[PDB]
């Protein structure tokens, strides 16, 4: 009874750390759309100063 | 486990009281072997009287 | 159509890792640890991808 | 700048956790009757980072 | 007298396996931690690389009469290439390192495992020779080649 | 393996100003490296048969 | 003699249990590998075309 137990606990604890590794994996995603989206509006930004010198 | 993550779980005092018990058992089954070779011994020597008697 | 990590790289201001492909679709490997050998006896299973 | 450190920082913490994963589902698929299962000394220590829960 | 002897001949060996045991765990420590090292450094290369690159393209936006080169370029493009022959390298000697990881994992159980098999006979010897002729567990046990194998 | 690195080769040969670091070129590195695990993956396999 | 019997009969047990296990999972990971290098191969050639 004791081994069973054990391998019980080792269970739940499997299972908590899988939840927050997909949680962990989702915000990474989000992570790089909004870098991708500032990197655009920089470039944007730079040509609308360039052209101000005419 | 890598740095951080070693961690101190219910997990860790669950196998550690697992090992104290089972030391805790293992003697005692070594002492019941001692009284039961008692015995045996006891019973040959009461054979041995009964066979010069007869 | 395309996973943000390539639209990432196929642009012009360096922001990419110093690796080779994002992490998250990935496994194991990138400097993993704990490859486990079955040392092989005669007397005992020879469990394999032991990663049930 | 401070965008790029924080991608950083959170693959590596990732990473961690998947080799934390790793390591407990081998231990859990370990069972009786296991081929390198042996003995070694003084099982009952402690490391020497000990970081609470 | 014989089976005395035999007793603290083996408990030589089984000193020594323990003490090399410790010293090779702490091998292993101290490389783990070297190599963590080695990868934050990793990660904090980056950073040059990406302000080189916004360098180079501010300098390219310029006006018409004023479009000149020099070790500027020259020197910049030297860094850009030094930095990716710095991660390649990196990278390889990161692999070579996990392999060495592994090697002294796997030598590490291999000895751990002789070491308990020496543990268990010497205790089984141990509790064998407190026997005497008076005492208990004395019994009639047949003869067989098992006992001489 | 053979064909997919035959194909990354020659395109390095293009003149000045087409030459590009496209999409095609990423995938064609991913193709070659994961390809490249796959067939350690399957090595180790061998030698446990 | 019968402890040496019945140790021989169940080593063949575990030895023919554990072929079998194998011959499974090899068989499963060749067509899931042959499938997505099927994938990747005609995503390459759509993008270059």
């Amino acid at each position: 009874w004791d081994e069973h137990d054990n391998r019980t606990r080792l269970a739940e604890r499997i299972d908590t750390v899988n939840r927050w590794k997909e949680t962990l994996d989702k915000c990474l995603t989000d992570l790089d759309a909004e870098i991708d989206s500032l990197a655009q509006a920089k470039e944007s930004a730079e040509q609308n100063l360039q052209a101000k010198n005419l | 486990r890598s740095n951080v993550e070693l961690c101190r779980d219910q997990t860790q005092y669950g196998l550690i009281d697992e090992v104290h018990q089972l030391e805790a058992t293992i003697n005692t089954m070594k002492q019941k072997l001692a009284q039961t070779q008692n015995a045996l011994d006891a019973l040959f020597k009461h054979l041995a009287r009964i066979q010069a008697d007869i | 159509g395309l996973p943000p990590a390539y639209t990432q790289h196929l642009r012009e201001m360096a922001f990419w890792d110093p690796a080779i492909t994002a992490q998250y679709l990935n496994s194991g490997p990138r400097w993993g640890c704990m490859q486990w050998r079955d040392r092989q006896i005669r007397g005992k299973e020879f469990v394999v991808t032991r990663n049930q | 700048c401070l965008l790029q450190e924080i991608r950083q920082q959170l693959n590596s913490d990732h990473r961690d956790k998947m080799e934390t994963l790793e390591i407990d589902r081998g231990c859990l698929s370990l069972n009786l009757t296991s081929p390198n299962i042996s003995l070694k000394v003084n099982p009952t220590r402690i490391p020497k980072d000990s970081t609470t829960l | 007298r014989k089976v005395g002897e035999r007793l603290e001949d083996m408990h030589c060996w089984k000193s020594e396996l323990q003490r090399e045991i410790d010293e090779l765990s702490s091998e292993t420590d101290l490389m783990m931690a070297q190599k963590l090292r080695l990868q934050r450094a990793l990660d904090a290369t980056s950073v040059p690389y990406s302000i080189a690159t916004d360098n180079l393209q501010c300098r390219e936006r310029r006006q018409h009469p004023d479009l000149v080169r020099d070790y500027v370029e020259v020197e910049l493009l030297k860094e850009t290439e030094l930095i990716r022959n710095i991660q390649e390298l990196l990278k390889r000697t990161i692999g070579q390192a996990v392999d060495q990881i592994r090697l002294n994992r796997e030598h590490k159980e291999s000895c751990e495992m002789n070491w308990s098999d020496k543990v268990e006979v010497y205790n089984i010897d141990d509790t064998c020779s407190r026997y005497t002729n008076e005492s208990t567990q004395v019994q009639f046990y047949p003869h067989s080649s098992k006992f001489e194998e | 393996l053979k064909v997919a690195q035959t194909r990354l080769d020659e395109r390095t040969r293009r003149p000045n100003v087409e030459l590009c670091r496209d999409m095609a070129q990423l995938r064609l590195v991913n193709e070659v490296y994961e390809v490249d695990e796959t067939i350690q993956t399957l090595q180790q396999r061998l030698r446990d048969s | 003699w019968y402890r040496s019997n019945l140790v021989s009969f169940q080593e063949s047990n575990s030895s023919r249990h554990n072929s079998e296990r194998l011959r499974v999972d090899t068989s499963r990971l060749i067509q899931d590998k042959y499938q997505q290098i099927r994938k990747t191969q005609a995503h390459s050639t759509q993008n270059l075309g």
